[PDB]
């Protein structure tokens, strides 16, 4: 049960995985830190997906 | 015309095995014996094999306005001729064990392959009536031969009956053509009135019964277990091989096949003989009515290249390559069948239960049958599959969807009685021409392996005897 | 009810049609020759209707 | 060069080991064995000696060898083996798993044995054959001869003429639903051919002309369906795929290990190398059909693999699962996506022949098929179970493994391209977990009273244990380091997705 139960974390920890790469492109921790706002000049409505998704 | 030497040397298939019964009949009259007879008359069918190279030097030409000789032709004689070499080596194992008369059987195969030999050779209707029935004649009596069994009799009777109808209704309808048209020759027939169109009709009966198609199959099953084994090698392979000759001759030279009234209606046939054919065939649990079910669909293939013979040159060939394929197979299994009743033994005990084992009986001749076997339904390293894919060509080349969706659907249904008598052989067991006849059916095993794998040869032959 | 797999059962039903279908032409099959003869005029009555409707 | 060598060695140590069987019984094991050592020998020769890290963008023909030879001239049917970056892949995988299929038929001595391993160098010689494919009859006649020796497998080695359900509900299954379809795209090939045919006028049957032929739209349609089906019969679609678990459960699961780890590729293969450059109009049309079919598949495998009661259908059942991602990968306009199914379809064969290979050795060590009647073998067996337990743990997305990289990446590129069938799809995960833990707490968690018969236990030999070892590290090795393999196919793949963007 705590395999099952962390395993659907792991899919919601995936998901924002998956739209950090299609919104941002890179990875890692620190380029992303100061590449995030120079990509959200625009649209800002999916980060929420994301960040509620990773959280 | 009169008589030259180039048309004796066009009829020397013809003139061989006449002079073959002559001798064959002074021999029997003179001493009645097996040994000398067999020889005799193996010798006679041999000759007639080595004097179509005589003939091959002669070209396309015609003897009389009966018949032409064409190249096509050739390749037919030879085919029934190895159908007869085929039959006398596989009956002198099974006539051993007879109580008597043991001799007129190799007059009645002469006899059978003269009616062969010309059906090859066809260029008027006469002739067409001329070879159906000489080679009935000794197929009305050789299924009948060893009458001693309650049921060779009974098959021979209901031969009989059926195949003198077929004739009535094939020589009715020759009649009722030649009525509109001024000639029957196949080339000046046709020169879409009904009369032509129903006279036509009738002879599609009247051939449809010996080439055991769908409303006409009701005799492939009875005779073919009542029939001996050597019979059965003949009546499944040289008959319908000589048969189908002229019927595809007809439709090529006569411009009433052009058109698409008879089209449809042959298509029709050939859609409902596979089906009629490969869904009736599942539940024998006999090999000689299984392979008598297997006849059907085989000509049902032929039949679906026919209907596209008129639309690109491929049909030639195809008909061609999936006749010599479907002898082989043919010849290769019923071989084993009658090499199992190696005396006479009466009623022979051939079933698909009565096969159980027969790999710890005899390794090599059940390796025949399953090669044979698995040669028929369409598994490739064989020729019928090559065979298959042609007429699956022919059908793509002449947009025919339905009938070349039949095959497929057809061989879908039919794979699964050939592969169950191919298994059947490794479930646990419950003289000096048997020799010969073991290496019939092992030569004909090395054949059909090597011309699946490496089929080009064999193409080469049929090419070069196409016109 | 996946216990039993469905759809492996509901693309055997061309198997089913086709064995079903195949013991009923069996027994289409007689061996009394009348039939065998009314089968050839029976083929000859529709092959004629068949070209009188082309 | 060494293409017709490499396709060969299989059909000529089947002829040897049957005329050695008259010699002797011990001879076709160790004859077996050394010349699998060639096939991977050659295959491993091309890994090495090839530029394998070659020009991205070479256009669609490139290879490091190739083959020519006139087969039947009078359609241009020729014997074209070429192998490309991605085949070669393909061949050292099949190479390895025919090592696998000898080992564990090794001590395997009957009434004959020469009989079984001509058969069985049969079959792997065809998927080889199949692999290196360019001219279309001679990949469909690979296509279909590597599907009649397994029929005699398993009808006269599924079990020995005692039980009548060996061959006539599983083998004959087997064999119609693959060889109807395979009929089907032969005369898919056909109105190809013919449809070029009437465009140049040549009969052709190569695929480098072939690729560009002129086609009116409605017309490639019908034909990307016909090639779609037999590609859809050998790997486990929705549609199609009820032959898979009755295959698999009724073999050897050494001819299991050639059922699931090697047939199951060569589909996938064709769909990236046969399917998607020759219809680019209509795959792009079809695609939606494709991504809705794949994610039935995964959800459908999950759902039939944690109801089923027994082990050989319950792997059987994870790999219909599995394909359905590569199916959705292959159907999208992504390299990377397509680069994420070659690593998750190696690590297929690899997490499926593992798994097989302990149920058939588990099955022989308690003479019992049935998972719920065992239970809580962990303190009977010593390395059996631990094993397994990190095969089971490599079925789904679990890192060190080849598999969370394969599918994972598939699911990067696919919501690159689309974003909601890709977050329908992701969930296959969850339901990985829980058949992958059914199978575990059924089988080897609980107590050993649960069967009568797991009271007395044998043990595990060497060779067994060296040949699951091997596989473990392998696989962590594709888990961890995936990168040497990704290079290697960069090329292939980067050509078939600018064919595909390119050409629509």
């Amino acid at each position: 049960k705590a395999f099952v139960v962390t395993r659907v974390g792991d899919v919601f920890l995936a998901f924002a995985l998956f739209i950090l790469y299609n919104e941002l492109g890179t990875l890692n921790f620190r380029e992303m830190v100061e590449l995030a706002p120079a990509h959200f000049a625009d649209g800002n409505n999916m980060l929420m997906w994301a960040t509620l998704m990773l959280l | 015309m009169t008589i030259t030497p180039q048309n004796l040397i066009a009829l020397l298939p013809l003139l061989i095995v006449g002079l073959t019964v002559v001798v064959v009949m002074l021999s029997i009259a003179w001493r009645r014996n097996h040994f000398l007879n067999a020889t005799l008359s193996v010798i006679g069918l041999n000759a007639a094999l080595v004097s179509l190279w005589f003939v091959g030097q002669a070209g396309a030409m015609d003897v009389t306005p009966l018949m032409r000789v064409d190249g096509f032709a050739m390749l037919y004689t030879g085919l029934v001729l190895l159908a007869s070499l085929a039959t006398c080596t596989f009956a002198y194992p099974w006539l051993e064990g007879y109580n008597d008369n043991k001799d007129e059987f190799y007059l009645l195969v002469l006899i059978a392959a003269l009616g062969g030999i010309l059906l090859a050779n066809a260029n008027h209707l006469a002739s067409l009536f001329l070879g159906i029935e000489l080679i009935s004649l000794p197929l009305f009596g050789l299924v009948g031969y060893a009458f001693r069994q309650k049921r060779s009799l009974e098959a021979s009777i209901k031969y009989t009956i059926l195949s003198a109808a077929a004739s009535s209704f094939l020589l009715f309808g020759m009649a009722l053509v030649y009525a509109q048209s001024g000639d029957l020759s196949f080339v000046a027939l046709g020169k879409n009135e009904p009369l032509l169109l129903a006279g036509f009709g009738l002879m599609i009966v009247g051939l449809g019964f010996k080439l055991s198609l769908v409303p006409f199959h009701l005799w492939t099953p009875d005779v073919y277990q009542g029939a001996p084994a050597p019979v059965s090698t003949f009546l499944a392979t040289a008959s319908k091989i000589a048969i189908f000759g002229v019927v595809m001759r007809l439709f090529l030279y006569a411009p009433v096949g052009d058109s698409e009234a008879i089209r449809v209606v042959l298509a029709i046939i050939a859609f409902a003989s596979i089906i009629f054919g490969n869904l009736m065939a599942l539940s024998q649990t006999n090999i000689k009515r299984l392979l008598g079910y297997s006849s059907i669909s085989h000509l049902g293939y032929l039949l679906v290249a026919l209907i596209a013979l008129q639309t690109g040159e491929m049909s030639m060939e195809a008909v061609g390559v999936y006749l010599a394929g479907y002898l082989f197979s043919s010849l290769g299994a019923f071989g084993v069948v009658s090499l199992m009743s190696s005396p006479y033994r009466g009623p022979d005990a051939d079933s698909l239960f009565s096969y159980r084992g027969l790999f710890w009986h005899r390794p090599i001749l059940a390796a025949v049958m399953t090669v044979m076997m698995l040669s028929l339904a369409g598994i490739p390293m064989t020729l019928g599959f090559i065979g298959k894919f042609y007429v699956l060509a022919v059908g793509v080349q002449a947009h025919l969807w339905w009938l070349v969706g039949a095959v497929v659907v057809g061989s879908a249904i039919g794979l699964y009685y050939y592969l169950r008598v191919a298994v059947s052989l490794y479930l646990h067991a419950p003289n000096w021409q048997y020799s010969a006849g073991g290496i019939v059916v092992l030569i004909s095993a090395l054949l059909v392996l090597v011309l699946g794998v490496w089929p080009q040869p064999l193409i080469s032959i049929v090419r070069l005897a196409m016109p | 009810l996946l216990k039993r797999d469905p759809l492996n059962s509901m693309m055997n039903i061309p198997a089913v049609l086709s064995r079903f279908a195949g013991k009923g032409l069996l027994l289409s099959e007689n061996g009394y020759l009348r039939w065998y003869v009314a089968s050839m005029s029976i083929g000859a009555v529709v092959v004629l209707a068949l070209l009188m409707v082309l | 060069m060494l293409l017709p060598w490499l396709i060969l060695i299989p059909f000529i140590g089947g002829f040897l080991c049957w005329q050695t069987e008259r010699f002797g019984v011990k001879v076709p094991r160790w004859i077996a064995l050394i010349t699998m050592g060639l096939t991977l020998a050659l295959s491993l020769q091309l890994w090495l000696q090839g530029g394998y890290s070659l020009t991205q963008s070479a256009g669609i023909p490139q290879w490091q060898s190739e083959f020519d030879m006139p087969w039947i001239p009078r359609f241009g049917i020729s014997i074209h083996l070429a192998i490309d970056g991605l085949s070669l892949l393909m061949v050292v995988l099949t190479g390895l798993l025919g090592v696998l299929a000898v080992l564990c038929s090794w001590k395997e001595i009957e009434k004959y044995q020469g009989f079984f391993h001509l058969n069985l160098m049969w079959i792997l010689g065809g998927v080889i054959g199949v692999f290196l494919a360019i001219d279309m009859f001679l990949f469909f006649f690979f296509w279909e001869m590597m599907l009649v020796p397994m029929y005699f497998l398993i009808a006269l080695w599924g079990h020995k003429a005692s039980d009548g359900k060996t061959r006539i509900t599983a083998a004959t299954k087997f064999f119609i639903y693959t060889q109807a379809s395979g009929l089907v795209m032969l005369i898919a090939i056909l109105a190809l051919v013919f449809v070029h045919y009437n465009a140049t006028g040549v009969w052709t049957f190569n695929y480098e002309e072939l690729l560009n032929t002129p086609m009116s739209s409605g017309v490639e349609y019908l034909l990307m369906l016909g090639f779609f089906i037999a590609f859809a019969v050998k790997m486990p679609v929705v549609p199609l795929h009820g032959w898979l678990p009755d295959a698999h459960s009724q073999a050897p699961t050494a001819g299991s290990v050639d059922l699931a780890g090697i047939l199951l590729k060569t589909a996938a293969y064709g769909l990236l190398r046969f399917s998607l450059p020759l219809f680019p109009n209509a795959s792009a049309e079809f695609a939606p059909i494709a991504m809705w079919l794949g994610v039935i598949g995964i959800f459908y495998g999950a759902w039939m693999a944690f109801a089923q009661t027994d082990i050989k259908r319950l792997i059987a059942y994870t790999s219909v699962s599995h394909m359905g991602f590569v199916l959705i990968a292959i159907y999208t306009g992504s390299q990377l996506a397509y680069q994420g199914a070659v690593i998750q379809m190696i690590a297929h064969g690899l997490s499926a022949a593992g798994l097989f290979i302990l149920c058939g050795q588990l099955y022989e060590r308690i003479h019992t098929r049935d998972m719920r009647m065992m239970g809580g073998l962990w303190s009977k067996m010593k390395w059996l179970p631990a094993l397994s337990l990190f095969f089971a743990v490599a079925t789904l997305g679990m890192p060190g493994t080849g598999n969370f990289v394969g599918e994972f990446m598939i699911l990067f590129g696919s919501f690159q391209v689309v974003p909601v069938i890709t977050v329908i799809s992701t969930f296959g995960l969850v339901f990985a977990s829980v058949y992958s833990l059914a199978m575990l707490h059924r089988a080897y968690f609980g107590k050993a009273k649960s069967q009568i018969a797991s009271q007395e236990l044998p043990g595990m030999s060497l060779r067994e244990l060296f040949m699951i070892l091997l596989l473990v590290v392998l696989l962590v090795l594709l888990g961890f380091y995936p990168q040497p393999i990704l290079d290697t196919s960069h090329s292939a793949i980067g050509n078939i997705q600018q064919w595909f963007v390119n050409s629509v």
